[PDB]
């Protein structure tokens, strides 16, 4: 069916569409609440967060503009500060510097919030999140979101849509099975995952978002109905789909100090460098029955495509490239044979129909022109001379088009159903 | 492991800034990832139909299931206990109803294959015995 | 094995909350485990020779 | 296409990385220029290399 | 062995005890069948 695939139809999603979150994770609290009985400043605090957590830590939402939804903790505007400024105002307290740990990037921070996207605005738990001050250089408050307590990550849902739209519809519908059609779903990291859209037991393609707000950023985009039992409960599918979903490893972290050993695996940034890419390897690459045969040899599937670019190694690792030309959230790619090939095995499964391999009785009447029937130690009974009938069921073994119109060899009908 | 507040902590976190070190294991081999001169002469004892049937049905590949995601997977304990994975879990897989269908209708006309030198069983059958 | 460092195990579940635990005879009266992290990490000589 | 357009995209973080695309390699006939270039980077030239 | 020094280096390649553990075993692979 071919060398390569083309790429048919192309689609982006993100959990929080036009949203992202800045992490920060720190030893210690570096805010204050309005309203605190007592300055939190520079305690230990532990916290639910997915799990037990000895560590203090920061959310914070911002657009590609820069700047910052309208943000409620409960009741109460948080008075979310523009992302650049607050940046700079967090990385010159005293205080701050030296115990913050980490900083990331995520498109999904583990929950379904409430938030309107047409009004940029985003309401918060009043009991999970509360409203952090961080204020003083020489001076300059910012307010951002401290995590009070995550105890469970949840998931969230994806319509994409008609799980076979996008495909341009050949009228042999096996050319829109696997290996033929294949949508492809990967976040251009690095991650990446192919999908058999007849084994979706869905009419339609809906993903799962999964997110943590541990040490660094992970998220996973998942299909639970992919290779699913009609009969399997939802919960079940979701924990099962880890097996062939989508998950975003990559530490989407920003900078934030040199020391000795930043240094030296920034000499040792080259050895990861020596990926091998694309030495990676591939490993690349008269009866109507026998002459069907013979045609199935010289057509004969010499090597699979395999859809897996040797250049997904490099993806990730840059945070600030993949950001900066819109690398973000899941893509839907679905891939279709080429037309040459298309047009090759439409014309064959047209005249010869397609391999079956199972014991049954043959469709012998179910186009309206006609249909191509062979078959092997066929059974064959009725009121007739076992010599004839022995030669009928040699007939149907050897292979037999039955025609129901009377222009017989005209094969440039389109020979449907009824 | 769980973070642990130190003077060593955020020595340990570069040692994390090293999952970009899954890129070369999780992809796997993906790029790897009927009797013709038969028959003339006879025509067909039922051994060679069948055959024939098992050369035209003839198993390709075998179905991996292994995950190339494997690799990934373990890497955050908050991710893991945050979505609720812990402990073991048992996952029983069987073959699409369409190759059930399939091999059911094959094995039910012609029996299993057995390579056994034996007395072979002629009325076990209610119906019918295929021998070959 | 022989081990020669000191070791601490606390029960819990994902609510945070903890199981009535005796050990022998004696309630062993535990602490929520958020509590207990807040105050094994704030001991500052302690710390850091938590391995 | 009847020519050989190439599309560089870059960045400027904490190392050096450029990758040289062909947007129209394998792109349908009815694909949006955006998304040609959005799926480019699966056949693209991704200069990881630090410099 | 058995442990006897957190300093800063134990703690790192407590950092990388993860890397150890991304083996590939069971993508390891056959070769099956």
């Amino acid at each position: 069916y071919g060398s390569e695939y083309d790429i048919v139809s192309v689609e982006n999603h993100k959990p929080y569409d036009d949203m992202m979150f800045l992490v920060i994770i720190s030893k210690s609290i570096m805010h204050g609440t309005p309203g605190e009985e007592e300055s939190r400043l520079n305690d230990i605090n532990a916290s639910l967060n997915g799990m037990p957590q000895p560590l203090c830590y920061y959310i914070h939402p911002f657009y590609k503009d820069g700047k910052v939804p309208k943000t409620y903790i409960g009741d109460n505007n948080a008075n979310l500060s523009p992302i650049v400024n607050m940046l700079t105002n967090i990385f010159s307290q005293k205080s701050a510097v030296n115990d913050i740990v980490n900083m990331y990037v995520t498109d999904y921070i583990g929950l379904k919030l409430d938030y309107k996207n047409g009004d940029k605005e985003l309401k918060l738990d009043k009991d999970m999140f509360e409203q952090a001050g961080i204020a003083d250089d020489k001076h300059g408050n910012v307010d951002t979101i401290f995590v009070k307590k995550i105890p469970d990550y949840e998931a969230l849902e994806i319509d994409t849509g008609d799980k076979w739209g996008g495909f341009t519809k050949d009228q042999e519908s096996k050319l829109m099975m696997y290996p033929y059609c294949v949508t492809e779903i990967t976040d251009f990291k690095g991650n990446h995952m192919n999908l058999k859209t007849e084994y979706i037991n869905n009419s339609k393609l809906k993903i799962q978002v999964r997110g943590s707000l541990g040490v660094s950023n992970k998220v996973a985009y998942s299909v639970q109905d992919y290779n699913a039992d009609s009969a399997l409960s939802g919960g079940n599918r979701l924990t099962a789909s880890l097996d062939s979903s989508l998950i975003n490893n990559n530490p989407n972290d920003i900078a934030i100090l040199n020391d000795y050993l930043s240094a030296y695996l920034q000499g040792n940034k080259n050895s990861l460098e020596n990926q091998k890419s694309s030495i990676l390897f591939n490993g690349i690459m008269s009866t109507a029955g026998n002459a069907v045969l013979q045609m199935q040899a010289m057509q004969a599937k010499q090597a699979d495509i395999a859809n897996i670019p040797p250049q997904l190694t490099k993806m990730g690792g840059n945070t600030a490239f993949d950001y900066g030309n819109g690398y973000r959230g899941v893509y839907v790619i679905k891939k279709q044979l080429k037309a040459e090939y298309r047009r090759s095995l439409s014309s064959f499964f047209h005249k010869y129909g397609y391999k079956i391999n199972r014991v049954k009785k043959p469709n012998l009447r179910t186009r309206k022109a006609f249909n191509y029937v062979q078959t092997k130690d066929c059974f064959i009974s009725g009121d007739i001379n076992n010599n004839d009938l022995q030669e009928i069921r040699t007939i149907f073994d050897n292979g037999i088009t039955l025609w129901h119109t009377d222009n017989i060899g005209n094969y440039s009908v389109e020979n449907e159903l009824r | 492991d769980i973070a642990i507040l130190n003077d060593y902590l955020s020595a340990y976190l570069q040692g994390n800034k090293n999952s970009l070190e899954n890129q070369k294991s999780s992809i796997l081999f993906n790029g790897i990832m009927g009797m013709a001169s038969s028959v003339t002469g006879m025509t067909s004892t039922a051994g060679n139909a069948v055959l024939q049937m098992q050369a035209m049905q003839a198993k390709q590949a075998d179905i991996a299931n292994i995950p190339p995601q494997l690799t990934k997977m373990g890497g955050n304990t908050a991710f893991d206990y945050g979505n609720g994975y812990r402990g073991v879990y048992v996952i029983k897989k069987q073959l699409k109803a369409e190759y059930r269908r399939s091999l059911s209708s094959f094995f039910h006309k012609y029996g299993y294959k057995i390579n056994r030198v034996k007395k072979p069983n002629l009325r076990t059958r209610k119906a019918f015995n295929y021998v070959q």
